[PDB]
């Protein structure tokens, strides 16, 4: 519940867009089996999938390692430190594709709850309300109950 | 933060010395404040 | 625990003695200078004559320089708490003496130099087969310059200096098992001279306790 | 000349070079032997250093209590402050305030109350008037008041303090008890005292009459703080002794032919020995009386 | 005991994570890190800045002395010169000399009004150790720094970043390295008050010379508006007028902060550098 | 609703009380110095009084004899009692006894304190005794005690 | 069983650099299988903590309690070990950091009732630990005051945000 | 009456660690100026008390033993002498009670 898990408001890295955009994805390590028949998919993957992959994202620096492995694994590694592990043991060729290009297209944040559904630095423009925004003024300031003058 | 009382470091010349001394004065103060009318008295 | 128990066919072996043979004597104003002497050599050279029909590769003019490498081996050991290789260079009796007081301690060491070359003044052997062993002991001794500081458990400095190099005058006793085929000459004691000046004062402040006193006793001058 | 505080900066530079040059001096570390001959935990050794250990340090071998009830020690046969450092083996006792015979100790607690008392005094003054410290009389404590000699300035002469000057001055002296300064000791040459005090000519002849009296010519000096002045002798070690004070007392002494000296009086009781609110005010009375040496 | 692997292995991988939570290990370099490949890193940091680095002076730019030094010293202690490498502080001045120069134009252009002192206080903020390191690090500048102590000091990382900038300069020319640094320096001053970046001291004081510059009379404050003057949460607008003018008006808890108030919010009037200014215009140029 | 009541609820009952009195009592008389519970060794100090103050009235005396015999179980204490306990206080009108609180019993932590005749040939028991007239306090009360007589006799 | 605060004197720590603080001497000691209940010691050990090494063995020599005496033997051999085998240059320069009581290994016994019934009575034994650290005793935390109530008060009034808007 | 509910460790942490229930410190506590041992204001000290009781004991044993059976007070008065002390006039007509040791400091023969 959001109670029981921590939250954050929804923000980027170095205002990703506002010049430019950069790819927050830096590093996508594959590490596969060659013999393990839970590693079919991958195999397919890195066979038909990963070369367009490395194609289209120039800036991501992909590693495929084929070593003994029961639970074939990705790793992803974005530009603000943050890296995520994700499984793709059982996983055929088009849900470990879409699973690449979900990691690519995230940002890097944790994926906990975001308060708040909006950003901005600049809230207002004409000025935030205070008490005295719709208030009027009196002569001299005088405020209820008092002498001018005494 | 040790518990004192006014004897405590008296020693045996001075202990009835200081009773002698506060009997005396509030027997003085005592005496002293029986002429309410001869001492600035507030209206009657 | 003491002793294990009696009428056993095995029995404890033991590859060094407790004590040296014959103390030797340390002359007075050894400090400064850095017949009885024919009669002390006589007895040197049966003693070298044992070691030699027991191990004739064997040389006492090239000893000293192997008994200096020994001491620096050891008290490296010392250094980087190598206790296997301490036991190989060292005697039984002479670990714990080295080792004891130290397990909790940090202890820096080093061998800068050497003023004097060291010098072999005593040689003797035990008797023929005292328990079936005869053991050989040589007396030799170093005018070196050493530095040492020994840290407490918590990393504080406790005893001496690791910069200054001050200067060490030691006699220094080996011993070896010459029936055992293996056995090599190791560290076994050192002798401190009676006439030696004493060590450096320590770092902190001792308090020694006044005799202790029951209620019914009364002090005492 | 200087400002007040350009001469404490310099008074106190030159008490730091001389505590400098004293623990240069002290060749690395020798241990000396101090015998304890007091009743209580009787032949206790202590090996300790040379011109660095105190007899705090010998009473924190000892315990926490040998701490706090100590104030002064009997070192030889003679006082010695609990933060002096001991320079020889020698044979050590303690003296607190409920001793039998506690002469030395009232002495050094008044000396200490009254260096305090013209240390205040000498503080509690606007920059318009000059404040020249002379010396504190050594008064019997049976007396009642401890006294300091003060010569202030022309400006002053038709001057006389009131209620609120005497309470201002109490409320400086509970802030220094507060403060916890240390009666810190230092044994200086007589030309060293006369550089450290050469502005001030009352110090400097108390300075010649302690090098004259003292074959060695040597002159001790004591510093709460950053308020450097010589005293007759050894001091409590910290200002938290005092427990009850208050200056309640200013007589100008005469003749004033050669100046107008003010005597400031005050009366001190430790915590060891506090007094009731009746007996405190029966000494506050007795003291506002003038004290003179006889 | 139960039959079974599957669990004790789970459960030793859970006390593993446990035994690294109660003791976590220091940190590491990546290239000490597997899976490490410095060429295709530099290629991809390129790429994903989307401008044409020259790799050897990128490389050049990522190589600081004190990592000559360290390498130099580890030579030395192993007895093996073969390790002739640039050093990056020709890349790295010529870089910083062209980013001062490229942000003092641009924030002339930008806020005409604003002095010679806050433009360069503005540089000055910009240029910093905490936004560099901080954009450097974003940028993975710091995983292909050389540095003989990680982590990389922060005079390090600025260091490497301007020496990035100034190969860059080389590389592709003044225009693509001015669009760069409007890119990632300029961005910083998002959510960022011109006071909060250039800390100043007696706006008062300031606001008056402002006003001399400008002939413009000596300003009086007056009280606008009070709420619980005589209570322990005091409300107060002070309002600066001219020439019976108001110029600017500031809130506080008390007379003297509302004020400065007051006058800070004249200065930032003054300079251009209001709340409501016009955003800073990232369009490319066309 | 305990008002008033001066003597305590001790022992199985009133003659039990008594009877325990008694024996602290002979022991008292016949150590000179005896170590009880704080209440036990206090409530029966008024009847070593009162048994000194017949024994000054004297042996010769039935009623003196009597209350002798009752309170002394062991009666070789009687000549003492009459002969050398009595004599010794003479001179005293009152306050034989001495009772001092001790550090509580070991087992069941119990007030303790011990009580002695004034006099006895045993060693003296510490004592707690005021401070010097030496110290600093003492020594400002009698400079204060001396200006005020000096004020007096003026 | 476990007897890992024993080990605790055993961490031997790196030599300090000149240019880094002098260290504060730890030792730790411990008391097994103490026939007295854990519950009870709790208080004996909570009245002396954060005291000093004398104040606390004052303070047990005048209490009443069975495990006072227990508690100050260990105090009086913990500073003996402390002073001995470790590096502590003043014995009255130790304040007692940490001090608790754990449960034991205890027995069960049957303890009989009316009617044939009865109940189970367990023989308690507790540890006793302690931990002492060289130098004076820290000073006491002082009271919250009102200008720190004021402060935090005017703090949390400031940190108030619009919530759920723009 | 049986309880209707288990009574929580918070609940039980509030009323075991009352402050009512928690030791007090006890500020009576002094130093003996004889033997240097703690001692409260109110109560002798240990140390000397102990002393004091081992002497007597001693002089009890030496009575006993001039005595020689029970039902035996002498009539006269006692004096205790030490080792290398006589009779004195007072202690003349009184039982002497001869100890074999030094006569203590404390011990001052009135
Ligand atoms: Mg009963
Ligand atoms: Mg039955
Ligand atoms: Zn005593």
């Amino acid at each position: 519940t959001a109670r029981g898990t921590p939250s954050r408001f929804l923000a980027s890295v170095l205002h990703n867009g506002l010049g430019r955009y950069v790819q927050q994805l830096q590093r996508l390590s594959f590490s596969v089996s060659r013999d393990g028949a839970s590693s079919r998919g991958a195999r397919e993957f890195v066979e038909r999938e990963v070369i367009d992959f490395a194609r289209r994202n120039p800036g991501v620096v992909i590693y495929v390692n084929s070593r003994p492995c029961c639970v074939p694994r990705v790793v992803a590694e974005y530009l603000n430190g943050a890296v995520r592990e994700e499984s793709i043991h059982c996983k055929s060729v088009e849900e470990i594709s879409t699973l690449v290009q979900k990691l690519a297209d995230q940002s890097g944040l944790d994926v906990i709850r975001i308060r708040k559904p909006f950003h901005t630095d600049n809230p207002s423009i004409q000025g935030q309300w205070h008490p005295f925004t719709n208030k009027p003024t009196t002569f001299r300031g005088l405020r209820p109950r008092e002498v001018q003058d005494p | 933060k040790s518990g004192t009382w006014w004897d405590e470091h008296l020693s045996e010349e001075n202990v009835p010395f200081i009773k002698q001394l506060v009997s005396d004065e509030d027997k003085a103060q005592l005496a002293s404040k029986l002429c309410p009318l001869k001492d600035e008295p507030w209206p009657i | 625990l003491v002793i294990p128990p009696e009428k056993s066919d095995r029995s404890i072996h033991l590859a060094c003695t407790a004590g040296i043979f014959d103390a030797y004597v340390p002359p007075e104003g050894d400090a400064r200078i850095s017949t009885e002497r024919m009669k002390k050599t006589m007895a040197s050279q049966v003693s070298i004559r044992r070691i030699k029909d027991y191990d004739a590769n064997f040389k006492i003019k090239d000893f000293p320089e192997k008994a200096k490498d020994i001491f620096i081996e050891a008290h490296l050991c010392l250094n980087n708490s190598d206790h296997d290789r301490l036991h190989t260079l060292v005697t039984e009796h002479c670990f714990p003496d080295m080792t004891w007081d130290i397990k909790y301690k940090t202890v820096r060491w080093s061998f800068v130099e050497s003023l004097e070359p060291s010098h072999v003044v005593q040689v003797r052997c035990s008797s023929m087969m005292n328990q079936g062993n005869v053991y050989g002991q040589i007396t030799v001794r170093m005018h070196t310059r050493q530095t040492l500081a020994i840290y407490d458990r918590f990393g504080r400095l406790m005893y001496g200096q690791e910069d200054v190099p001050k200067d060490v005058l030691e006699y220094v006793v080996f011993e070896k098992q010459l029936t055992n085929p293996y056995g090599s000459w190791r560290m076994h004691t050192k002798i401190v001279p009676p006439w030696a000046p004493p060590k450096q004062p320590i770092l902190k402040t001792v308090m020694i306790p006044g005799p202790q006193l029951k209620p019914e006793e009364e002090y005492e001058e | 000349q200087l400002s007040p505080t350009e001469l404490t900066e310099m008074r106190n530079d030159l008490f730091n070079k001389e505590k400098a040059r004293q623990l240069s001096l002290t060749p690395r570390t020798e241990k000396i032997e101090v015998k304890h001959v007091g009743k209580t935990d009787p032949g206790t050794v202590f090996v300790m250093n040379k011109n660095i250990s105190t007899p705090y340090s010998c009473a924190m071998h000892l315990s926490e209590w040998y701490c706090r009830k100590s104030i002064l020690a009997l070192v030889d046969g003679q006082p010695w402050d609990m933060y002096k450092p001991l320079t020889k083996s020698c044979e050590i006792k303690f003296l607190t305030f409920k001793d039998c015979d506690p002469g030395e100790v009232n002495k050094a607690y008044w000396r200490s109350c009254a260096m305090m008392m013209g240390c205040v005094i000498e503080r509690a003054f606007k920059d318009e008037y000059m404040v020249n410290l002379v010396r504190a009389p050594e008064v019997p404590v049976i007396s009642g008041a401890f006294c300091y000699d003060v010569v202030l300035d022309s400006k002053l002469d038709e001057w006389m303090p009131t209620k609120e000057n005497l309470r201002s001055f109490t409320k400086d002296a509970h802030a220094l008890i507060y403060k916890d300064l240390p009666f810190e000791t230092l044994e200086v040459e007589a030309k060293v005292a006369l550089e450290i005090f050469q502005h001030s000519k009352y110090k400097v002849d108390f300075i010649e009459e302690k090098a004259s009296q003292n074959p060695e010519r040597i002159v001790k000096l004591h510093r709460i703080g950053d308020f450097i002045d010589v005293s007759e002798g050894p001091l409590i070690p910290r200002t938290s002794i005092c427990f009850q004070y208050e200056v309640s007392a200013v007589h100008n002494l005469q003749p004033t032919q050669p100046s107008l000296i003010r005597r400031f009086q005050g009366v001190s009781l430790p915590v060891h020995l506090r007094a009731h609110f009746t007996i405190w005010d029966k000494l506050l009375e007795r003291s506002r009386k003038m004290v003179t040496e006889d | 005991v139960k039959k079974g692997f599957r669990a004790a292995f789970r459960f030793q991988k859970e006390l593993e994570r446990q035994r690294l939570l109660r003791c976590p290990p220091p940190p590491v370099r990546r290239s000490e890190k597997p899976n490490w490949d410095y060429h295709a890193e530099i290629q991809a940091f390129g790429h994903r800045l989307q401008e044409n680095f020259s790799l050897d002076l990128l490389k050049t730019a990522f190589v600081n002395s004190c990592y000559i030094k360290s390498e130099e010293a580890k030579r030395q202690q192993l007895g093996i010169v073969l390790l002739n490498l640039k050093s990056n502080q020709e890349l790295s001045e010529q870089g910083t000399s062209f980013s001062q120069t490229c942000l003092t134009q641009f924030l002339e252009d930008e806020y005409p009004d604003m002095p010679t002192e806050g433009i360069k206080n503005l540089v000055d903020f910009l240029t910093g150790e905490e936004v560099v390191c901080h954009v450097a690090r974003n940028l993975a500048v710091e995983q292909l720094t050389l540095s003989e102590e990680f982590p990389v000091p922060p005079a390090v990382l600025q260091q490497t970043f301007f020496a990035v900038i100034g190969a860059l300069l080389q590389s592709s020319g003044p225009e693509r390295t001015a669009l760069f640094i409007r890119d990632f320096l300029i961005t910083q001053m998002t959510g960022k008050e011109l006071f909060e970046m250039w800390k100043i001291i007696n706006p008062m004081g300031l606001l008056v010379e402002e006003l001399k510059k400008r002939n413009v009379s000596a300003p009086e404050s007056r009280l606008t508006r009070q709420s619980g003057g005589t209570t322990a949460l005091p409300l107060y607008f002070v309002g600066l007028y001219c020439d019976k003018k108001l110029i600017a008006e500031g809130p506080g808890e008390t007379v003297l902060v509302a004020e400065e108030e007051a006058a800070r919010v004249a200065l930032r009037k003054l300079y251009g550098f209001t709340e409501n200014r016009r955003p800073w215009n990232y369009s490319k140029p066309k | 609703i305990s008002h008033g009541r001066v003597f305590r609820r001790m022992g199985l009952g009133p003659e039990s009380r008594i009877h325990l009195l008694r024996n602290l009592l002979t022991g008292l008389v016949r150590h000179e110095r005896i170590e009880a519970p704080w209440a036990r060794v206090d409530e029966m100090r008024g009847y070593a009084e009162k048994l000194i103050d017949y024994g000054k009235l004297g042996d010769t005396n039935e009623r003196a004899m009597r209350m002798a015999d009752f309170w002394l179980t062991e009666k070789d204490l009687i000549p003492k009692l009459f002969q050398v306990l009595a004599p010794r206080y003479k001179d005293q009108t009152g306050g034989y006894t001495r009772m001092l609180q001790i550090p509580n019993r070991s087992l069941d932590r119990a007030k303790m304190a011990v009580i002695e005749y004034k006099g006895n040939c045993l060693p003296p028991l510490p004592l707690p005794r005021r401070d010097s007239h030496l110290t600093l306090l003492n020594q400002l009360l009698q400079g204060l005690r001396q200006d005020l007589r000096q004020s007096q006799e003026a | 069983i476990s007897r890992k605060w024993e080990k605790k004197n055993k961490i031997v720590y790196p030599p300090q650099l000149p240019g880094e603080p002098r260290r504060p001497a730890e030792i730790y000691h411990c008391r097994r299988q103490i026939k007295y209940s854990k519950d009870k010691m709790w208080y004996l050990a909570k009245l002396i903590r954060g005291m000093s090494i004398d104040q606390a063995l004052a303070q047990l020599e005048f209490n009443d309690k069975k495990g006072a005496k227990i508690i100050k033997e260990v105090l009086l051999e913990a500073q003996d070990m402390a002073v001995r085998d470790h590096n502590v240059e003043f014995r009255s320069n130790l304040y007692i950091a940490e001090s608790t009581s754990g449960r034991g290994q205890c027995l069960k016994r049957i303890r009989y009732h009316g009617r044939g019934r009865f109940g189970i009575m367990e023989k308690v034994y507790c540890h006793y630990f302690v931990k002492l650290v060289e130098g004076p005793p820290p000073p006491p935390e002082p009271p919250k005051t009102a200008v720190a109530h004021a402060k935090e008060y005017i703090q949390q009034l400031r940190s108030r945000t619009i919530v759920h808007t723009l | 009456a049986a309880p209707k509910n288990r009574r929580t460790i918070e609940v039980n942490r509030c009323r075991r660690r009352n402050p009512q229930k928690l030791i007090k410190v006890k500020n009576n506590i002094d130093v003996c100026p004889e033997c240097g041992h703690l001692k409260q204001k109110h109560v002798l000290c240990a140390y000397c008390y102990e002393k004091v009781c081992k002497e007597t004991a001693e002089i009890r044993r030496q009575i006993g033993k001039q005595e020689g059976g029970p039902f035996k007070a002498p009539t006269i008065e006692t004096v205790v002498l030490y080792t290398g002390e006589t009779p004195s006039e007072q202690d003349q007509g009184k039982r002497i009670i001869e100890r074999d040791r030094k006569r203590p400091s404390w011990f001052t023969q009135n």
